[PDB]
């Protein structure tokens, strides 16, 4: 997260830092105690998928509180449609092992109906993203977890306000742009898979997933994030679906 | 409605036969009798954050 603080101690319970081998891969977001959203593009590159850790509770990196939890991650879904190497549905669903234990530092966010997400969550200004990302664009990922408040905006807004860049990917109907064109503020790409989570009437939802940008904070350039509302169905459909032998999985879309 | 403020609804919305309309919430929360307001019913309730709700 560039441009950010820190998230104080137990106000992001929901986030999740993925490992592979104990090394930081990407973040995620935990919506019921077994299941975790991140992104697809964060697995691109596993051949290790029995090495693959969910941690909640996780605030520190450098020191171990006890509020930390765990989880061998059971199965990676990822949609159909998605293409590795590429942004497009870049959405992944997370089965842990077992369920992680709900206690002050580890809460999941809501998943909200799609409906509620597009009528009403689509037009909140403000959100928020979070990460162990990078703190500036070639820069060192952070040490205790960061938070960012950003505004969203409409694509056609989005692409006129961005400097035109040569084989720069489209911002589909699968994407939204959220932040700063200022160079000053932005999620990075360590804080991908993360939350982009949205404050409607005293509770927070899941909008969005840290995905993609041109560098980071770049002048001219926005994040980019998944549009998470047009993945409920999907989302949901598995949750309720029994498990299937081997970790990754690729599901139909839609 | 459901298109026009969420329906007064704090969480969730459906729209009705006429000028029906149903509030819902979340699993974990309960439907006020007021019709539009969320109550949680567990002690870990999505999307709330425990040490800004117990301060
Ligand atoms: C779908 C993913 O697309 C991309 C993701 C990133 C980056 N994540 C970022 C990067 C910049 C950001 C700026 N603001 C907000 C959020 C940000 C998040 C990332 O994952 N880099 S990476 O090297 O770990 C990586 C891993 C898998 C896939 C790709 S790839 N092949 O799509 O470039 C890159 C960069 C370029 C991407 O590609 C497009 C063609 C511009
Ligand atoms: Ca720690």
């Amino acid at each position: 997260i560039v441009g950010g603080k820190v998230c104080p101690k137990g106000e992001c319970p929901w986030q999740v830092l993925l490992l592979v081998n104990g090394a930081q891969l990407c973040g995620g977001t935990l919506i019921n105690t077994i299941w975790v959203v991140s992104a697809a593009h964060c697995f691109d590159k596993i051949k290790n998928w029995r090495n693959l850790i969910a941690v909640l509770g996780e605030h520190d990196l450098s020191e171990h509180d006890g509020d930390e939890q765990s989880r061998r991650v059971a199965q990676v879904i990822i949609p159909s449609t998605y293409v590795p190497g590429t942004t497009n549905h870049d959405i992944a669903l997370l089965r842990l092992h077992q369920p992680v234990v709900l206690t002050d530092h580890v809460v999941p966010l809501c998943l909200p109906e799609r409906t509620f997400s597009e009528r009403t969550l689509a037009f909140v200004r403000f959100s928020l993203v979070s990460g162990w990302g990078q703190l500036l664009d070639r820069g060192a990922t952070a040490l205790e977890l960061m938070v960012l408040n950003v505004p969203r905006l409409m694509t056609q807004d989005c692409l006129q306000q961005s400097r035109k860049v040569g084989d720069s990917p489209n911002i589909t109907e699968y994407m939204f742009c959220a932040g700063y064109s200022d160079g000053s503020k932005d999620s990075c790409k360590g804080d991908s898979g993360g939350p982009h989570a949205t404050h409607y009437r005293g509770t927070w939802y899941l909008t969005g997933i840290v995905s993609w940008g041109q560098g980071c904070a770049t002048v001219g350039h926005f994040g980019v994030y998944t549009r998470v509302s047009q993945y409920i169905e999907w989302l949901q459909k598995l949750m309720r679906s029994e498990p299937r032998p081997g970790v990754l999985l690729r599901a139909p879309f839609p | 409605i459901c298109v026009n403020e969420n329906g007064g609804c704090e969480q969730y919305c459906s729209d009705h036969t006429g000028t029906k309309r149903s509030c819902r919430c979340h699993e974990g929360y309960s439907l006020l009798a007021d019709g539009v307001s969320c109550t949680p019913t567990v002690e870990y309730p999505c999307g709330k954050i425990p040490i800004l709700e117990k301060r």
